[PDB]
């Protein structure tokens, strides 16, 4: 989304700079092949989740020592709470952790607590449109 | 060789050494042709030599399409006949040719591939640009047009020799490429 | 437009007529007249004689009538 | 007050290496490169002869630049940074903390 | 704007299979395989039909529906429906030099093989109350 | 202050001598004359160009031509109008046209 | 057909010069007689410096002078060169063909030099 | 040498009407504003036809040779760096053609060729001349046809180019004319609009190729084809 | 069928052919451009160069020459310093 926003404003400039001087422009040459093949690569590259202070360490190299580290290694999720905060109370294991995350997955030193990865049974719901859901109470009462 | 080149056009500038009106000149010129929006300069053809001419406010003749030297000066002459019959007292100044082209065909087609790998450091052919090779040599000033079909077109000249000795130094050179 | 157009066209020609050697004054028909102002207003009439030809440094009075001044100018 | 700026010598802020041909040198030596030109630009801009206005934004583009080399992590300003991030590892940051 | 008018509508998003251009600008399918060992960034172009609609206020609206043209690339995630190695058997996966129980879901990018960790942030559009005990 | 081309054709001579009888009898001054000259210049050229709705063909051979102010003024030698309907030989024709 | 264009480009004539006659003060009666008028009239040379050496190089200049034949007024589009013709692109233009008026729309010819 | 100023983080150093009284002043020459938006040029402009990078760098090499040499300052900018594009496909021996340059150029062909005539006239360097062997897997590849078709055409080319029936024709319309050869006689068949679309030469140089090439048909194939 | 080879763009040969019948500005006797001059200066006070160079249809240094006689440049801190066709 942030990428298509800067793709169509280097567009806008460069038809801008072609219609100031009264004639028409050639839509190929407009739009800027370079930005979205280049930036989705230098974040998913580097990690670095944003056009260079957003989020960091988002993207990982894979884990290829066993095939258990690579499975823990994809099925894993992260914590923004910054990892130095000498906190107690976000890092413990929660009630509400059941079967949802491991309770014995954790990795030890600074990020105990912040990093965890998805038990055995546990989908993460992907997303729908609430419009049917919306128009079904509409038809109800 | 036993064949030598045949002239189309000699480009030659003279001076009449004073200022004109083009204005006054298309006005009352027979064969004026003088539009401002497409140059800063007055045409003028006559059909006997069949020759073209072209003049500036600057005073400044600038003739081509002659067939010979000798041609070129007596159309100058006619077309400073002319400039001078409508009042302006045009001379015939430092009269110089500054351009001839010749043509002639060779009557045997030519690898042109093969002489642009031997003269690569003289020889340009590109035929997306231009079907025919491009050739120029150090010692004349002259670049040369050899084409497959044998034709060959000298232009950039000073004299009819730099002609002759500009085909003549070319011949047994193209005389190794014979198909 | 109108009222502020033909004195540019006054100014001017009475200067290209003070460089021919013209030191004479001139009334302001005998300027109108080559300056092909003959419609010009009344209005604009009584304005360039009341303020637009005594404001400007370039007009002297001269018994009544309008002319150059080379005296103010260096010569 | 200060009013002549000690230049380090180039063992302070040596050249690294990187493939070779790069020769890049320390952030010291590219903020000094700044300050000697922005420095040149006001003293013959004294006679050159400008706006006031134009003297008095330049000056204080000046301050700010040798603040920022003296002490960078002070409030307010924004932090001197190379192209493409990195902020620039003033003395402070040379001294003070783990790495210091 | 300049007096005439043009108006770029953007239209349907078409994705093709992820390739690879080399020296002479020959299209082939990439290998993840190949995008592994020639350090390639495994993605996919993705094209746009654009509708480039004209005005010269003389009711003359005439557009042009300039079809796929092409704007980046989007690195595929392996295994994925839009990937090249999508239902394919045992044997082709292994004719292909890529493993069958290879669980992908990892891009490729520059040969190095990069996963995006799940971030995890406080759920949108519902209301909390918190007590700041300070 | 118009084109002012067809003046010199018969219709533009029997108008401008028209114009003379009514000004030697002083019923009219000059200035209206060259307000009437002008008025059916532009209405000649508008009816040209809207109400003319045929075309001609013609062959022939060119001895002198000329340009000067956007003006031609081209002279023809055995001239051959034709046309679908109707061919017409002629000795020598002057072209004038402009813009 | 070139009578009834010629009554309507009368018509237009006598519908365009009534606001001018309004104008300035002529009276409308002129105008009918101007039309009744209108409708009556037609129904080794070392030394370069001098040039003399040469004459009749020259053609008649009397064809201009004259303007006796036929002279056709007419606007032009595009004329091209084609090192031999000129290429004719015309619009509408007028002639007179030995007395009787032509006319036309659109015109393509050719001359040789 | 430079260092950039970037946003405030603190409040403090705002104006009376913000604008942070603290920005990067930019001046770096303008040779090097100029070089900076041309390589910006050549990147943008060999992304679209997707070029490997070591040919953007030997442009970049080349602008910058041609920039410092100091003989082509009458002429835009974009048309040294489309020139230096051509140069640098070229030497690495995967040459395109001067339409495929002109498709993602903002630039004519007639300026692109006097640049690239200037060009070799100025630096001093020698380019091989095309041979048809070269665009044959391009064209066959972005056509989408397959390896047999691949050699066929290209043994066609060649033996057309070197038993002469084509003196002087240019090797673009010999090479869409193998293109033709081969597709016309196989399942797969593509038509002149198409063969014309992806190689720039128009119909009537393909029929031009076609008429002149039909004779002597068998010779010009390959041993083996599976007609 | 994307960056076909066409050995030159649409807009470009549009652009191209119209640059060759709307002409080059050819350069005019000085009466009638001051004639125009003043006759655009009737319209309104002040002008920008490139707005006079539209109207007047001239070549800008050839326009700039005949208005350094007669015309004068005042500052104005609002946009720029442009020009005065006022005599005085």
């Amino acid at each position: 989304r942030g990428m298509f926003k800067n793709l169509l404003k280097e567009v806008r400039i460069y038809a801008q700079k072609f219609i100031d001087r009264g004639k028409d422009f050639n839509l190929e040459l407009a739009i800027k092949t370079r930005i979205i093949s280049d930036g989705l690569k230098y974040s998913l590259a580097t990690g670095n989740w944003g056009d260079q202070q957003a989020r960091a360490g988002v993207s990982q190299v894979l884990n290829r020592l066993t095939f258990a580290s690579t499975l823990s290694h994809l099925r894993r999720l992260n914590s923004p709470i910054g990892r130095d905060g000498k906190l107690a109370k976000p890092r413990q294991l929660h009630n509400t952790l059941w079967g949802m995350v491991c309770p014995a997955e954790t990795p030890e030193g600074h990020a105990v607590g912040l990093v965890k990865n998805l038990a055995l049974m546990a989908y993460i719901s992907v997303g729908s449109q609430p419009s049917p859901i919306l128009e079904f109470l509409e038809e109800w009462s | 060789s036993g064949i030598v080149p045949q002239l189309q056009n000699i480009v030659s500038t003279v001076n009449l050494g004073c200022k004109l009106d083009l204005k006054t000149i298309a006005l009352r010129a027979r064969n004026a042709e003088y539009n401002p929006k497409r140059f800063a300069a007055v045409i003028m053809r006559i059909r006997e030599p069949r020759t073209t001419a072209l003049i500036f406010s600057s005073g400044k003749m600038v003739c081509t399409g002659a067939k010979s030297e000798e041609q070129s000066r007596l159309a100058a002459r006619k077309y400073a006949r002319v400039v001078q019959k409508l009042g302006f007292p045009a001379k015939f100044l430092d009269f110089k040719i500054q351009n001839m082209v010749g043509s002639c065909d060779v009557k045997f087609p030519i690898r042109l591939e093969g002489l642009v790998l031997t003269h690569q450091q003289f020889s340009s052919y590109e035929p997306e640009l231009f079907p025919g090779l491009i050739y120029r040599m150090i010692k004349p000033r002259i670049v040369l047009l050899i084409f497959v079909s044998g034709k060959v077109v000298l232009t950039g000249a000073k004299v009819r020799a730099e002609i002759y000795e500009a085909f003549e130094n070319i011949y047994p050179i193209l005389k190794g490429f014979r198909k | 437009g109108y009222k502020f157009g033909v004195l540019a066209k006054i100014v001017n020609y009475m200067k290209t007529r003070h460089q021919r050697g013209d030191t004479h004054p001139l009334t302001l028909d005998e300027i109108l007249d080559e300056t092909q102002h003959l419609d010009i207003g009344l209005k604009q009439k009584q304005w360039l004689m009341t303020e637009a030809l005594v404001n400007n440094p370039k007009i002297e009075v001269i018994d009544g009538k309008y002319a150059f001044k080379p005296k103010y100018n260096v010569r | 007050i200060v009013t002549v700026l000690p230049v380090p010598p180039l063992s302070v802020r040596p050249a690294v290496v990187m493939q070779g041909s790069a020769r890049n040198q320390d952030d010291l030596t590219h903020k000094l490169a700044d300050i000697v030109k922005i420095n040149n630009q006001l003293r013959r801009n004294e006679q050159n002869g400008a706006a006031a206005h134009v003297i008095a934004e330049d000056v204080k583009l000046l301050q700010f630049h040798v603040a920022t080399m003296v002490d960078n992590e002070l409030p307010g300003l924004p932090r001197a940074m190379q192209k493409s991030g990195r902020p620039l590892k003033s003395l402070k940051q040379r001294l003070k903390g783990k790495e210091g | 704007q300049a007096p005439p008018r043009y108006l770029l509508k953007f239209e349907q998003i078409y994705l093709s299979k992820p390739t690879h251009w080399e020296r002479d600008g020959a299209p082939s399918p990439m290998m993840p395989n190949e995008a592994r060992l020639r350090n390639l960034t495994y993605s996919a172009p993705l094209y746009v039909d654009i509708t480039k609609t004209v005005i010269k206020e003389g009711e003359e609206q005439l557009q042009t529906q300039h079809q796929k043209t092409f704007i980046g690339k989007i690195p595929i995630m392996l295994r994925s429906t839009y990937c090249l190695l999508n239902g394919l058997t045992d044997r082709d996966l292994c004719e292909l030099n890529e493993c069958p129980l290879d669980p992908g879901g990892y891009f490729i990018i520059n040969g190095s093989e990069k996963v995006l960790i799940a971030q995890e942030k406080m759920a949108t559009n519902t209301v909390y109350v918190f007590a700041k005990k300070d | 202050m118009a084109y002012q081309l067809y003046r010199n054709t018969t219709l533009g001579n029997s108008l401008q001598e028209s114009l003379d009888e009514l000004i030697q009898s002083q019923q009219i001054t000059p200035q209206l004359a060259l307000q009437v000259l002008l008025q059916f210049d532009k209405a000649i050229n508008a009816a040209l160009a809207q109400r003319v709705r045929n075309r001609v063909n013609f062959r022939g051979s060119l001895n002198t031509y000329r340009f000067c102010d956007n003006v031609w003024t081209f002279v023809l030698n055995d001239v051959e109008f034709r046309e679908v309907t109707e061919l017409i030989k002629v000795d020598k024709v002057k072209i004038v046209a402009c813009d | 057909t070139v009578p009834k264009l010629y009554r309507s480009v009368i018509e237009d004539v006598i519908n365009d010069v009534r606001d001018i006659f309004l104008d300035d003060g002529v009276d409308e009666q002129v105008l009918m007689e101007l039309k009744t008028l209108w409708e009556n009239k037609l129904m080794g040379q070392v030394e370069e410096e001098p040039l003399n050496s040469e004459d009749d190089v020259s053609d008649e200049e009397g064809q201009e002078l004259f303007d006796t034949e036929n002279v056709v007024v007419c606007q032009y589009d595009k004329i091209h060169r084609s090192k031999n013709k000129w290429k004719f692109h015309l619009k509408d233009g007028i002639m007179n063909l030995n007395g009787r008026d032509y006319i036309f729309s659109k015109a393509i010819g050719d001359a040789e030099w | 040498l430079s260092t950039m100023i970037g946003k405030g983080t603190g409040a403090a150093s705002f104006d009376e009407f913000g604008n942070s009284k603290y920005q990067n002043r930019r001046t770096m020459s303008s040779s090097d504003r100029a070089m900076m938006n041309a390589f910006k040029e050549i990147t943008t402009m060999a992304d679209r036809i997707n070029l490997p990078r070591n040919i953007v760098d030997r442009t970049n090499n080349l602008f910058k040779q041609v920039y410092e040499q100091k003989s082509l300052k009458g002429r835009a900018n974009d048309a040294i760096a489309s020139a230096c594009l051509y140069i640098a496909c070229r030497q690495e021996g995967v040459p395109r053609t001067f339409k495929e340059i002109c498709a993602v150029s903002r630039i004519s062909k007639k300026e692109i060729g006097r640049c690239f005539k200037l060009i070799l006239k100025a630096l001093e360097t020698s380019v091989d001349l095309i041979t048809t062997g070269d665009f044959m897997s391009r064209f066959c590849s972005n056509l989408c046809l397959p390896k047999q078709v691949q050699m066929a055409a290209t043994h066609i080319a060649r033996k057309a180019v070197e038993l002469d029936l084509v003196p002087g024709r240019s090797p673009i319309s010999v090479a869409a004319a193998a293109i033709y050869m081969a597709s016309q006689a196989s399942a797969e068949k593509r038509t002149q609009k198409e063969i014309g679309d992806i190689a720039g030469v128009a119909d009537v140089t393909i029929r031009q190729s076609y008429r002149l090439i039909y004779p002597r048909a068998p010779d010009l194939f390959p041993t083996d084809f599976k007609f | 069928t994307n960056y076909k080879p066409v050995a030159n763009h649409q807009y470009n040969i549009e652009y191209e052919r119209k640059k060759k019948e709307d002409g080059k500005r050819a350069r005019a006797d000085k009466q009638h451009v001051l004639d125009m001059l003043f006759s655009a200066f009737e319209k309104h006070q002040y002008y920008n160069l490139k707005d006079l160079v539209d109207i007047t249809k001239q070549p800008v240094v050839y326009l700039k020459e005949i208005l350094k006689e007669i015309g004068v440049q005042n500052v104005k801190g609002i946009h720029k310093n442009t020009w005065e066709l006022k005599p005085e």
